[PDB]
DNA sequence: TGCCGTTACAATGTAACAGTGG
DNA sequence: CCACTGTTACATTGTAACGGCA
């Protein structure tokens, strides 16, 4: 355990998932029947605000198969809750064209180091290549 | 150095709620006996109000 | 540390530099005992004839 | 010997540049705060220092 | 030119604005800044400039002026 | 194993720059 | 000039797969 998880704010997290895939279709409940599920969902809307009580909803009424999903989708939120604070601990998200992400891939796998190594090896031979031949 | 940096947070708590509760009164406390006199001066003046 | 190195370099430069000196007189050195060989030979030469 | 030490000095060297951008950014969030607060905001309430 | 970089540090470090700050005055006692926030501007100053300054040579930007005086 | 950090993506939204033709 | 388009460099959120550890 290396980030302290805090009750007020991940069950914030997790009612506005919920909400979101609620409103996106997914069926957040187990209740085939529609009027069950319904009344779920307006259980969970008018739950808004309740830490200790969105919780219960969850372990009585969520859908089974989407608790690996939020568990996940929770997890990674944190560490970029965690991680945003300072600029060193930040990531920076860009875009490659398709070819040069297959030979920088092809690199890392061929490497076994990741992304930011191989391209911190890479950049520190440059260097290096500069300084031999200056 | 770490005993006063343990003592400290409890003075410093404690100065805070002295300083709220003397300016919260036009008079500013400086001394236990003060507070007493103080509380003399309250329940004159409670007793008279009442 | 970074004074400290700095100045451990120059120490470094100077103790380099004496040796080099040393090197030289090295070399001196060698050539004057070449000579000093080749007397050598040159009188045991002489002694036997 | 000596080389790997200039090596680390340059680690170390990396290191302090990074906590600096770190120190320098968070003096640039406070200005701000510091200049909006002054509306007796920090006189005594937020500023809690125990 | 240049000095737009001190001159606009020292304010984005002490909350001034870019005209607030006079050459005459001094940043210890006459701009609100303790030792803590001088330390802060001094060590924003050198990181601008990617550059570097000792202790001793730091402690004699006290005033206003100094703080370009050593960097042209 | 199940949780927890971590990586490498995918999908979409925006700001900023460079071009192009009316 | 001006507008509209193409492109890059991000951000933001979600997810699956590894690997560490109780
Ligand atoms: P002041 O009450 O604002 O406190 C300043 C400070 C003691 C926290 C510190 O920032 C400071 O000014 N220190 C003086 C310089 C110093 O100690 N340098 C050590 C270099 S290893």
């Amino acid at each position: 355990m290396k980030y302290q998880q805090l009750e007020n704010l991940e069950c914030g997290w997790k009612w506005a998932y919920l909400i979101r895939k609620h409103q996106e279709g997914e069926p957040i409940t187990k209740y085939i029947e529609n009027s069950a599920a319904h009344a779920a969902v307006d259980k969970l809307i008018k739950l808004e605000s309740e830490p200790v009580r969105v919780l219960e909803w969850i372990e009585q009424h969520m859908n089974p198969d989407l608790f690996n999903r939020m568990k996940q989708t929770i997890r990674a939120r944190r560490k970029r809750h965690f991680n945003a604070e300072h600029q060193h601990t930040r990531k920076k998200s860009i875009d490659l064209d398709f070819p040069v992400w297959h030979r920088l891939s092809a690199l890392s796998q061929r490497r076994g180091n990741t992304l930011s190594e191989t391209i911190v090896q890479l950049i520190e031979d440059a260097e290096r290549k500069e300084k031999y031949a200056n | 150095i770490q005993s006063l940096t343990a003592r400290a947070p409890v003075w410093l708590a404690a100065q805070d709620t002295l300083n709220q509760l003397c300016e919260q009164s036009g008079e500013t406390l400086a001394s236990s006996n003060d507070v007493t006199e103080y509380m003399q001066q309250l329940l004159e003046r409670e007793r008279e109000a009442t | 540390s970074h004074k400290q190195l700095a100045t451990e370099q120059y120490r470094h430069v100077e103790m380099a530099r004496e040796l080099a000196e040393q090197s030289g007189a090295s070399s001196d050195l060698e050539t004057d005992h070449q000579a000093a060989s080749d007397h050598l030979n040159l009188v045991q030469t002489a002694m036997r004839q | 010997e000596m080389e790997n030490v200039q090596k680390k000095l340059r680690k170390l060297e990396r290191d302090y540049y990074q906590i600096r951008e770190q120190v320098v950014s968070a003096k640039a969030g406070w200005c701000a705060v510091m200049r909006m607060v002054k509306d007796n905001g920090v006189e005594r309430r937020l500023h809690r220092r125990e | 030119t240049i000095e737009e970089r001190v001159k606009k540090i020292i304010g984005e470090q002490l909350g001034v604005k870019q005209e607030e700050v006079t050459n005459n005055a001094s940043f210890v006692e006459d701009l609100g800044a303790d030792s803590l926030d001088t330390v802060e501007l001094v060590m924003a100053l050198e990181e601008e400039f990617d550059t570097e300054i000792p202790d001793e040579e730091a402690e004699k930007i006290t005033t206003v002026q100094a703080a370009i005086d050593y960097i042209n």
